[PDB]
C-alpha cells in the first residue's frame, strides 16, 4: 500500500532504557 | 489507479457569490479526500483534508462535504481572493494518488 | 518557516539522464516522509513517487517504473530524484512535497516552489 | 521531590525571538524525555514538542513546525525552547512536562508551573 | 493531528453524586488515553493513563472506561475537593498528541 | 561467599531523612551494577533504584523518583542509598541486590540481609 | 511500568505432587522473566532467568515455560524443602522492574 | 553469560575429505569468535580468531566464516594429524566467555 | 618460547581453600594480561578470571564469584589464584592462559601445561 | 593486530601529474597514521605523522588527509626524485605498529 | 647528524642464536625510546620490538614474543636485539630505529642502514 | 642582580661549525640548570636545549637533534653551546636562559642580551 | 612536538582600555603554560607562570586563566608602557618547549 | 615555589580548650613539614619536624598529623602559656621554603 503512514510515529517512547546493562564490560 | 473526475470545469461568479465545485470519484474511495486552490504562479495549497475537515490557517468561509464517490466544496461568501484553480485528490488505500483536471473560478 | 528549494533542473534531451534536489530549511526533515507532485503544462497535476521517513520502502506511480529513482539523505537535509530513460510526456514543472504527518491521511501541507525541467530536442 | 522551574517570560511583537527556559531540580533529567505543553486563554489545551532523552529525535506539532526550536542540555539540568516569528495565536501560557516513562504511554506527570508568553503591540 | 470531543461542556453537580464525563475521538484511538483534572491557577494533574489504570496515589473514587472512540470518566463519591476542569487527552501510535476543550463540575 | 550486609535503619518521622548503606564483603564490587529492592509488609517486592558500575546512569521507580539519591562508594566497598521527604508508604524493610551481570538480564542473584525502616509517629 | 498478576494467590499441595504456578502481564514482555523463592524469614533467592534457563546451582525439578504475556513455573515432583512464596519478576526493555504479589504453597 | 551449542557432536571422516563444524550461539555474538582445536593430552591451540581471520603458523587449509549466530569451522582437505577435538569460543563485549561442548573427528 | 609452567595442585577435601601458582618464563609477564581456564572431567572447558596487566581490574565467572581470588606478582613473573570455599564442582585440570594482545581480542594463545586439583574425601 | 590495506599497489604516473595513495585500515585508528618514502637500497624516510602534519624537512608538495579508516596521502606535483615506494604505518593506543603492503610509483 | 649502524649479520642455522648492535652516534642515546624493524625480502615492512629510555618496560610483536630479546646499554651509546630460536620466516634485514620523541606519535625518523640476517642451511 | 652576556657570534658558511659562550655573571651558577632559546627574523621563538645543574642529561629540540652540542663549565662560571653543520634555517638571535629553579614550571627569568649568528655566503 | 596558536595575531587598542589575548593548544597541557612580553630590541620578559599565577615585580594589572587548551591573558588597564609583543610558551611534561606566533599590541 | 596557605587566619579561644589549626598546600609535599610558634617580641621556636614528630622539650599537649596537601596542628588543651602565632613550613626537595601567613590566636 503506496498510502502507508510515512512518518515516525512521534509517540515513540523518548526515555532511556532503565534495563541496559549496568555492570563493567569483562572482555 | 482511480481517475478523478471533478465538474464543472470552469465555473464564473462574482465578489459575494455562494459557489460549488464538485468532483467525481471512479469508485468508492470513502472519505480520503483533499482539496487544493491553486493561485497563478503558485504552488497548491491545501484547504480540505479528509473530504470535511478544515485545514489549519484556512478562513471558516470553505467547506466540504460527501462521501463515497461524490464530494463538493462549498464557499459561503466568495471573496476577492479566493479566485484560484481548484482540485481534487484522493489518498484512498491500496491506490496511487491521483488529481482531478481543476476547475477554474473566473471574475464576472 | 519551512521552504523547500528545488534545483537542478533545465533542458534534457530525450532517453538522458537528470538529478534534482529538494534541499530543505528548517524543517525535521527526518520525520516527515516526502512527495514528488508532477505539474504538467496542460495544469495536470501526477503524483510522482513517495520516500518514507528513512528510505525503508520507495513506492512509485505506474508512469514512472523503472525509469525514476528517489532518494532521501537524511544527513544532509536534502532529497534526491533521478530520472532515467526520459522522454517527452515528463515536459512538467516538478513540484516537491512534505507528507502532513497524519495518521491516515496522505495530502502535501508545505510545497515547494518548483524546478522547470524540459525534453526536447 | 522534583519541581519544574520555568523561565524566561514577558511581552513580545511578533516577528521577534523569545528564549524559554525549564531549569529542573531534583529529577534525573538525563534519563527522561521532556514535553512543552501550551495552554491558550480560552482553556484549551495544546501539545508542542517533544525532545528525546539525548536529542536524538524532535517531534513538533504542525502549529509550530520551523518556528520553534526545542533543545535540552543534560550538563546544566535544564531544557530549552527557542520561538521564532511569533504571532497572535501564540499568546498563552506555556508549560514544563516530563514523560511518565511508561513503555508506550506518553503522559505528562511532573508539570511545572507555568511561564506567561505574550505576542501583542 | 486529532479532534477530542468531551461532552458535556459544562456539568454542574452537588457533593456525593454520581457524575460521569465522556471523550469522543475522531477515530479509533484504541485505549492510549488519559484523563487529567486542572484546578484554576494550577497545572493539570494525571488521573488516569490507558483510559482504565489509576495513577499512583490518585483517590480510587475515579474510575476510567471505554474503548476505541467512546471513553468514560467515573467519579464514584463527587468529593469538595474534587470540583475542578477535566481535560482528556490521547496519545495514539503515529498521531501527535492533542487534547480536549475542558469540561467544567460547578458545585450546585 | 559474597555476603551483604546492610545498615542504617531505625524508626523516623514522617519528612526527615535517612542513610542506608549496604557494605559489602569478597565481592567484585567496582565491576558489577546493583540494585535496591524493597519488600512491604504485605509481603510485596517494589524495585526501588539501580546503579550502574561506575556510578554514570542511575534509575528510579517513579514512587521514588527526586525523593530518593543513590550513590555508590567503590573504593570504601560499599553503597548508599539516602532517604529524603519519607511518609508512611515507604515503611518495609529494604534489601540490597547484584545484578546477576548478563547481557540482557536484570535479576538479582545475592540479596542481603534485609534492613527495616519504620516510618510512623 | 507494567503490573504483574499471577495465579492462584495460594495453592495447597502434599509432597510429591506436580503444581503449576502462572503469571501474567498486562503487555507483552517477550521473554524478559525470572521466578524467586521466599521461604520466611530470608530474602528471595533467584530460580530461572530469561523465563526458560535454571539457574546455576538449582534443583533440577524446576522447569519454566512461556512466552508473551502467558508464562508457568512447573515443579516436577513437589519436595519438602520447597515449600515456599514464589514471585514472578520482569525486565523488560525501557520498563522498570515490577514484581508479582505473591504465590504461596501451603502443605496438603 | 552466552550458552554456546556447536553440532555435530561427532564428526567421523577420513584423510582427504572435507568437514564443516557449526557453532550457534544463543544470542547474537558479532563477529567475536575463536576456534581451538585440543588433541589428546594437550592444552588446545588456537585455530582462527575474529571467526574468519587465520592465526599465526596455521596451515592455511582451516578456514572460518559466518557471522550473528552461525558460524562454521570448514578443513579443506582433512589430514592424519588434524584429527583431534575443536572448541569455539565467544569474547563478545559485556558478556562473560564460554566454550562449546567440544566436537570429536574420528578416524574412518 | 614462552612456556607457562603451574603448581601448587592435589587433593583437598570441600572447604579447604587451596592456591594455585602460574610461573611464567620467557614472557614480558608484566605487560600481559593473564587467564585461567578450567577444563573439567566431561571434556568442557570453562572461562574462570582474568586480571589485568597492572592488576587494576579483576573478573570472574559467575560460578566462581566470591570463592575464588586471582592475584599476579609482576616482580616474580607469576600468576596466583587462590580458591576458597572448595565444592565437588570444582575437580578439573587448570589450565594457565596469556591473553594474544589484540585491541579487542580476548583469545589465549600460550596455554599452560596444566595442574589437576581434586575435591573430594 | 590491525593489518593496514593500502590500494592500489602500483600507480604508473609522470612529471607533473597528481597521484593520490589510500590506506585503509581494518577498524577505526582514530588520526594515528605515518606515511613512509622508501627509495631502493635506501631505509624508508618519514614523510607524515598525524595523518595530516607535514614532517620537518619534507618537500611541501605531499599532504596528507582523513580519518578513522580512509586516509589518503596526496603528491600535488609528482617530480622525478619521488619515484619510490611508499608505506602507511599505524601506532594507535592499544595496539602494535603495523605498516602496508607498499604502494610504487612507476614513471610513465 | 646522527647516523645508526648495525652489525652483527650473516647466516645462521635455525634454532641457533644470534646478536645484533645498533652503535648510535652524536645521538643523545639516554633520552630516546628505540624500536627494531624487520624488512622482509618481500619488500614488507614489519614492526619487531621497543624498549623505552631506561629500559624500564619492553614491547614486542606477537611474532617475536618469547624468542627475542632487545636490551638497551646507555652508557656505551648502543642497542641491543638477541635473538633465539629462529626460522625460515626470521629470514631479513634488520633496521634500528628511533622513536620521534613526541607526546603519543609512535614514527620512526632516524633509520639505520641495516643489517641482512640469512637463516638458513 | 644577574646578567647573562652571549658571546662567538658571526658569520659562517653552511656545514662550518661554530661556538657560543654564556659566561654569567653574579648567578649561582652551579645551582640553575639553563637553556637555549633560538628567535628567527621571522619573530619567532625556538627552544634549543636544556642542560642539567650538573650536566648529567641533556635534551635538545628535534630541529637540532646530533648537529647541536651543549655543555656547561661549572668553574669557569661559563655555558657552551657548539653547533655543527648548520643551514640557512639556523641564522637567528641567540638568547641564553635561566630556568626559574621551581618544582615543575619550566619558565625562563634571566634572559640574556642575545648574539646574532648569521648562515649565508 | 604541540603547537600553540595565539589569536589574535594583531589586535590594536589605546590607552585605559581591556584586552584579552589567547592560547590555543593542540592538545591538552594541562595548566603548563607561560606569557611572555617582549619589547623591540629587548629579550622577552617573564609574566605569567602555572598559566595563572603572577611573576614576582610583575605589575598586578596582567590576570590569566585558563585550563585544558583554552587560555586567556588579560590586562585590566592598558598603560602607555604595555605596548608590546605576547608569546605564550607552554612546558607540558614529556613533550618539548614550544612558543606562540606572538601577538602584537598597537597604539590606537 | 610552593605555596603555604593555612586556615583560619585568625582563632579566638579560651583556656582549657581543643583547637585545629590546619595548613594547605597548593601540591603535595609528602609528610616534610614543619611548625612554629611565633611569641611577640621574640624570634619564633620549633615545636613539630616532618610533621608528626614532636620536638625535643616541647609540651606533648601539642599534636601533628596529616600528609600530602592536608595537615594539622592540634593543641589538646589550650593553656595560658599558649597563645602566639603559628606558622607552617616546608622543606620538600627541589622547591625552596616557604611559610604561612600565621595565625593568631587570641585570648577568649
Amino acid at each position: 500500500d503506496p498510502n502507508a503512514n510515512p512518518n515516525v510515529d512521534p509517540n515513540a517512547n523518548p526515555n532511556v532504557d532503565p534495563n541496559a546493562n549496568p555492570n563493567a564490560n569483562p572482555n | 489507479d482511480i481517475q478523478m473526475t471533478q465538474s464543472p470545469s470552469t465555473l464564473s461568479a462574482s465578489v459575494g457569490d455562494r459557489v460549488t465545485i464538485t468532483c467525481r470519484a471512479s469508485q468508492s474511495v470513502s472519505t480520503s479526500l483533499a482539496w487544493y486552490q491553486q493561485k497563478p504562479g503558485k504552488a497548491p495549497n491545501l484547504l480540505i483534508y479528509q473530504a470535511s475537515t478544515l485545514y489549519r490557517g484556512v478562513p471558516s468561509r470553505f467547506s466540504g462535504s460527501g462521501s463515497g464517490t461524490e464530494f463538493t466544496l462549498t464557499i459561503g461568501s466568495l471573496q476577492p481572493d479566493d479566485f484560484a484553480t481548484y482540485y481534487c485528490q484522493h489518498y484512498n488505500s491500496y491506490s496511487r494518488i491521483t488529481f482531478g483536471q481543476g476547475t477554474r473560478l473566473e471574475i464576472k | 518557516q519551512v521552504q523547500l528549494v528545488e534545483s537542478g533542473g533545465g533542458v534534457v534531451q530525450p532517453g538522458r539522464s537528470l538529478r534534482l534536489s529538494c534541499a530543505a530549511s528548517r524543517l525535521t526533515f527526518r520525520n516527515f516522509g516526502m512527495h514528488w507532485v508532477r505539474q504538467t503544462p496542460g495544469k495536470g497535476l501526477e503524483w510522482v513517487a513517495v520516500i518514507w521517513h528513512d528510505g525503508s520502502n520507495k513506492f512509485y506511480a505506474d508512469s514512472v517504473e523503472g525509469r525514476f529513482t528517489i532518494s532521501r539523505d537524511n544527513s544532509k537535509n536534502t532529497l534526491y530524484l533521478q530520472m532515467n530513460s526520459l522522454r517527452d510526456e515528463d515536459t512538467a514543472i516538478y513540484y516537491c512535497a512534505k507528507d502532513w504527518g497524519g495518521a491516515s491521511d496522505r495530502v502535501f501541507d508545505y510545497w515547494g516552489r518548483g524546478t522547470l525541467v524540459i525534453v526536447s530536442s
